[PDB]
């Protein structure tokens, strides 16, 4: 950090980049190891209102698969509209 | 300049590992030779820095 | 108690860089040929 | 505490003894059978008899977050005193 | 239309020189072995309906880059691939001949998941 | 971590700030990468031209990610179809153009940066709430509600025996894993 | 959005050829490499001094298993067998059985290490803690025997660790 | 029911036909697998094995059975040939660390409770 | 969503989809016996065994369809019905960006021509469907093993097969070579009958049979 500003410069030098303004190691920026109690929110329905789950029926509301057709003018569609043929990215486009 | 005081820590090192003969054991018995503060001491011996 | 949890700071973290920084650095063409050249004919000499 | 067999062999809490010959006892030749010394029956059986002039008191276990799911022993019986099923710990009321 | 693209983007995928042309005799090959197949076919009134409509603008419209948008498709040299294919998918039920009814109706109640 | 209607845990206070702090030197680390693998001859001669796979054949082949992305194949799962957060996000698919080995390279360092673009878009975006779904039915309770409400105690008690019971059917569900 | 990553244009300018042809002939991105890694050996290295120091770790770490017991110091396992029933490797056994005072509390809590695989549900299927998984992660051993723990083995380590594990869960349990 | 498909062969004729051929492909071998997998067994303790396994599924009807166990055994000569499998795939086949299992009653009864 | 929990439908592709199902259907009344849209925007093409090549084939090339990524194919093997193994073949769309599910009945004996030549991503995908479970796939370029051992026998995904299997391994220091004996564990598996004697979810209740 402790290295001397002599090979500082060397490493600087022969890197071609200051490497004193981030390192691959860790220092007291790190935040301390006794970190305060939390206090983790409650659910969104945890109100002692009106909560019947006969509304929230999550596994329950699920249906078969709806029958359209079985073994027992027409127009011409698609499963879905065909893609869209995303631009260059503005940031950079070309590498 | 620098290097001087990097050379001034290192007897310090010598002074702060006890002399010669702590120097001689820290480093042949765990292959370090910084010294810190002292933090604590069990009831073992197990002492901490 | 009020809710507490890991947040952002309230104006969000710093900006974060991510472009590649390869080191547009040394010498053109030319120069390293004319001092790789410079450098015979003071051996010759 | 803890109790000796016969053949030594300190008997663990729930009460396991390898009889006299019971081959299986090689395990522990020239090695140590672990047994706990504190036993739960006689470690809490000493405990102080709480004394709450209620009918019903609960039994979080202290820290009620860190303790055990809460529960509302009934305090009526006067031949013995009502513990809680996870805490084991008795409840007795004070001449009710 | 414009200067000819250097590279389409996709490696193995070739930049074709004459795409108008190409989509043009390749779109009328569809409809030649169309031919072959039954009015009351489902396939037949299924590619007519698509393949002499976009037939349609390349024979009107001959610029290529607005014919990016005019089908939909993506680069016009995998759309020609891609008209190659319908080509070839024409070939293939002209034997399937799938317009008959089920060759067996499903085994008792093998479906009607869960068991 | 990931359970089936959430996460298990919160972050623990503090977290998203060492994370932060990685964030901005790992940009320095993935340059270490570039300078040191990117220009060397003697990588791109053991890459480049090495492997090339055309588009059709990619495809055909039942490839996926970036096996399809280096080959130009101009497809990404987490932009056509979106999973969870990844519609609130901006990030560039890098698409190679020659489909050999070397594309792939430039492709998957260039998938670094962008995903430390994802992890600079989350750290400011990061809302506040719950962890998991409420619904008890398939989310174990909160171990204080598990102490002092009797529906949460059944509701935690059948989850870890017996567990929630999943609706009949069936589904091939899709995300594009780095690999 | 999307972005190419290989479309280069290299100038065909006189110029531009010459750092070409100076770049293969003088091997200057290899030296770039040399450079480089040499800039890395002028840095400090990262090495751990093991076991001198160890590496850092977190309260909600999962390591050994350990029964503990309440303040009072009886056993807080009840013999629910919830651990075992949601146990993704049915490494936990265990029987229940009647209990002198009544407490009926189990003759047997035998865990496999060998066969665990450390998730730390058990944790969060006992309602009463009494299986945590402390911080401990040198219980490595010579035979495969001694990796059988069982409800001694356990309550032993329980007593053990009580020191550690007992401010983990009580700075990690409003999180759980 | 009765009416079927042929997986391979018709009628139970061409299904020994498929049998025949791949034993004597399964006859051939026992030379040189004995040889290059470095074993100890004979030949002909080779030789008659090969016949044992050929015997076990000889009482089956069905003629896609019989010659599904022909593509199942035309699945090992191959595995083994191309020295694909090991020393230890082909001693298995040669059962050999089992002490003999018990055949009459009073063996059964005397070792377990258990038929 | 009014309702966090739940997760939210969308009928938008749930009906251009069941759109889809109708067109694929009146194409081959010969060959799609059953077509099924379920509630989480999926569509199943039911299919014949003959149908491998055409229905493929036609999802493959088909200009409003574009199906040519192979996402998988695997079977379930449903014992109680006449035609156990049940292959299910998943098609991609790059173009429309959905999904095509295909699923072919098939015994242990009727065989199903390979679909190498519609998917030839499908080549290693049938040596193990073959390892797994059992079903041959006829005109196929090999059918080796390539998950079970060498010169192991049976097809451990079918579920009449054991978790444990039959053979474990030992190396035995008579022969020098591991050898297999029949199975014998330390514990056996302690199966749970989890399954709650209460009914679940009326939606998909079975009707009185
Ligand atoms: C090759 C160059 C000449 C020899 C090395 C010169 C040298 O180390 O100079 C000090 C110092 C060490 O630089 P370094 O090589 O970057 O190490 C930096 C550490 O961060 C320094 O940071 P620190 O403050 O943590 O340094 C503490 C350090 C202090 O260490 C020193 O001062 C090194 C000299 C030995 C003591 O002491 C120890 O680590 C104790 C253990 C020593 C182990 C034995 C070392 C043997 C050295 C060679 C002996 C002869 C062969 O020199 C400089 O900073 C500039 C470069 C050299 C300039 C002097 C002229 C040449
Ligand atoms: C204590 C020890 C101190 C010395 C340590 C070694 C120093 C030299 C190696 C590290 C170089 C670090 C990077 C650098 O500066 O690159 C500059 C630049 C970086 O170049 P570049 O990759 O940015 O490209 C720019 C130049 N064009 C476009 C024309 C290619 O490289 C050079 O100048 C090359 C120098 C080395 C030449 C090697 C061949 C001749 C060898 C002769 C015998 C010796
Ligand atoms: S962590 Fe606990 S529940 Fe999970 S496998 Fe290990 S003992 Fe079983
Ligand atoms: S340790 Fe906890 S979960 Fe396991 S049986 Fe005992 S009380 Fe139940
Ligand atoms: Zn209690």
């Amino acid at each position: 950090a402790s290295a001397t500003r002599v090979i500082q410069l060397l490493r600087n030098w022969a890197s071609g980049r200051d490497l004193q303004a981030k390192l691959q190691l860790r220092y007291q920026e790190i935040s301390k190891r006794t970190q305060p109690p939390p206090k983790l929110p409650v659910g969104p329905s945890h109100k002692l209102s009106n909560n019947y789950y006969c509304t929230r029926d999550g596994r329950r509301e699920a249906m078969p698969p709806s029958i359209v057709m079985s073994s027992q003018e027409k127009k011409a569609v698609t499963p879905a509209p065909p893609i869209k043929r995303w631009e260059l990215s503005k940031d950079q486009p070309y590498l | 300049m620098e290097l001087v005081q990097v050379l001034r820590r290192g007897l310090q090192q010598v002074s702060g590992h006890g002399g010669l003969r702590g120097y001689l054991r820290v480093l042949f018995r765990a292959n370090d030779v910084r010294v810190g503060t002292l933090v604590g001491e069990d009831k073992y011996g197990n002492k901490y820095y | 108690s009020k809710v507490k949890q890991d947040m952002p700071p309230p104006g969000g973290y710093g900006p974060i860089d991510y472009k590649r920084n390869l080191p547009r650095r040394g010498l053109s063409g030319y120069s390293m040929f004319a001092v790789g050249i410079g450098t015979l004919l003071f051996g010759y000499w | 505490g803890v109790r000796t067999s016969p053949t030594g062999e300190k008997v663990t809490h729930t009460g396991q003894a390898y009889d006299d010959g019971d081959y299986r006892r090689v395990r522990f030749s020239d090695r140590q059978k672990e047994v706990n010394e504190n036993f739960a029956i006689d470690l809490i059986a000493e405990q102080p008899v709480s004394e709450v002039g209620s009918r019903v008191i609960s039994c979080d276990g202290g820290g009620g977050a860190l303790g055990h799911p809460r529960v509302y022993i009934n305090l009526d019986k006067e031949t013995k005193t009502g513990t809680c099923g996870y805490c084991g710990l008795q409840f007795r009321q004070p001449h009710h | 239309a414009g200067l000819l693209k250097k590279t389409t983007g996709l490696v193995g995928l070739a930049v074709c020189e004459t795409p108008h042309e190409r989509l043009k005799i390749l779109y009328t090959k569809i409809l030649d072995v169309l031919g072959q197949i039954p009015k009351n076919a489902a396939y037949r009134k299924y590619t007519e309906q698509i393949t002499n409509e976009k037939l349609g603008m390349v024979k009107a419209e001959p610029d290529v880059k607005k014919l990016e948008e005019q089908l939909q498709g993506g680069q016009i040299e995998e759309v020609i691939l891609q008209a190659e294919n319908e080509l070839s998918l024409a070939r293939k039920m002209l034997r399937w001949k799938p317009w008959e009814p089920l060759v067996e109706e499903p085994p008792a109640n093998q479906w009607k998941w869960p068991i | 971590y990931i359970r089936p209607g959430g996460v298990h845990q919160d972050l623990p206070l503090g977290l998203l700030d060492d994370i932060y702090e990685f964030s901005k030197n790992f940009s320095f680390r993935i340059d270490e990468l570039e300078e040191m693998l990117t220009n060397n001859r003697i990588w791109r001669n053991r890459t480049v031209d090495i492997g090339v796979v055309t588009a059709e054949d990619a495809l055909n082949y039942g490839f996926s990610g970036v096996m399809l992305r280096g080959s130009g194949i101009q497809w990404d799962l987490r932009k056509t179809q979106p999973y969870d957060v990844y519609d609130q996000v901006e990030f560039d698919v890098p698409i190679g153009s020659r489909g050999d080995c070397y594309d792939r390279y430039l492709c998957r360092v260039e998938e670094m940066r962008q995903s430390l673009r994802i992890i600079s878009q989350c750290l400011n975006k990061m809302p506040p709430g719950e962890i998991k779904v409420d619904d008890a039915k398939v989310s174990p309770p909160k171990r204080a509600e598990m102490k002092t409400s009797m529906e949460s105690l059944i509701h935690h008690f059948k989850l870890y025996t017996e567990g929630y019971q999943v609706p009949p059917g069936a589904t091939y569900t899709a995300i594009e894993a780095p690999k | 959005t999307y972005k190419f990553v290989n479309m280069r244009e290299p100038s065909m300018d006189m110029k531009s050829v010459t750092d070409r042809a100076a770049q293969t002939l003088l091997w200057t991105e290899l030296v770039r490499g040399l450079g480089m890694t040499l800039s890395y050996l002028f840095r400090e290295p990262a090495t751990i001094n093991y076991p001198f120091e160890k590496g850092p770790l977190s309260p909600r770490f999962r390591g050994e298993h350990a029964l503990r017991r309440y303040p009072s110091g009886e056993e807080r396992c009840i013999a629910c067998k919830l651990c075992e029933a949601v146990c993704p490797a049915q490494a936990i056994t265990i029987e229940a059985e009647p209990r002198a005072d009544g407490s009926r509390r189990t003759t047997r809590y035998d865990i496999d290490m060998t066969k665990c695989i450390y998730c730390g549900f058990c944790q969060e299927a006992c309602p009463v803690d009494a299986i945590v998984e402390g911080p401990n992660f040198e219980f490595s051993t010579e035979t495969h025997e001694e990796l059988l723990y069982n409800k001694e083995k356990l309550l032993n380590n329980g007593d053990k660790w009580e020191a550690e594990i007992a401010a983990n869960i009580q700075a990690d349990y409003l999180y759980r | 029911g009765t009416s079927v498909k042929p997986i391979f062969s018709r009628d139970m004729n061409e299904a020994k036909r498929r049998v025949r051929e791949l034993y004597r492909a399964w006859y051939r071998e026992v030379p040189n697998t004995v040889h290059l997998f470095q074993l100890d067994i004979s030949v002909k303790q080779g030789r008659d094995k090969v016949r044992e396994m050929f015997m076990k599924n000889a009482h089956v009807t069905d003629p896609r059975v019989v010659d599904l166990l022909v593509i199942k055994g035309k699945m090992e000569l191959e595995e083994t040939i191309n020295v694909w499998k090991q020393r230890t795939h082909i001693m298995r086949f040669f059962h050999e660390t089992e002490a003999p299992r018990p055949t009459d009653f009073l063996s059964k009864f005397y070792v377990g409770h258990d038929p | 969503d009014t309702r966090p929990t739940i997760r939210p439908r969308n009928d938008v592709v749930h009906k251009q989809l069941s759109a889809f199902g109708q067109y694929v259907a009146e194409i081959l009344p010969k060959y799609v016996q059953q077509v099924q849209v379920s509630c989480f925007n999926e569509l199943e093409i039911f299919i014949h065994p003959d149908g491998v090549i055409p229905v493929l084939t036609f999802l493959r090339d088909h200009t409003n369809a574009q199906f040519k990524s192979l996402a998988d194919l695997t079977a379930v093997d449903v014992p109680t019905r006449q035609n156990r193994f049940e292959i299910v073949y998943n098609l991609l769309s790059l173009r429309f960006n959905s999904q095509i599910r295909v699923k072919t009945y098939t015994d242990e004996l009727t065989p199903i021509e390979s679909s190498v030549t519609v998917y030839k991503a499908a080549n290693w995908y049938e040596r193990e469907i073959w390892d797994m479970f059992g079903v041959f796939f006829a005109n196929h370029p090999d059918l080796r093993r390539i998950l079970t051992g060498y010169g192991f026998e049976g097809h451990p995904f079918r579920k009449d097969f054991p978790l444990s299997g039959y053979v474990e391994l030992r190396y035995d220091d008579e022969v020098k070579r591991v050898v297999a004996e029949p199975v014998e564990l330390a514990q056996e598996f302690r199966k749970f009958d989890l399954n709650s004697p209460w009914e679940a979810f009326p939606a998909y209740r079975q009707p009185p049979e």
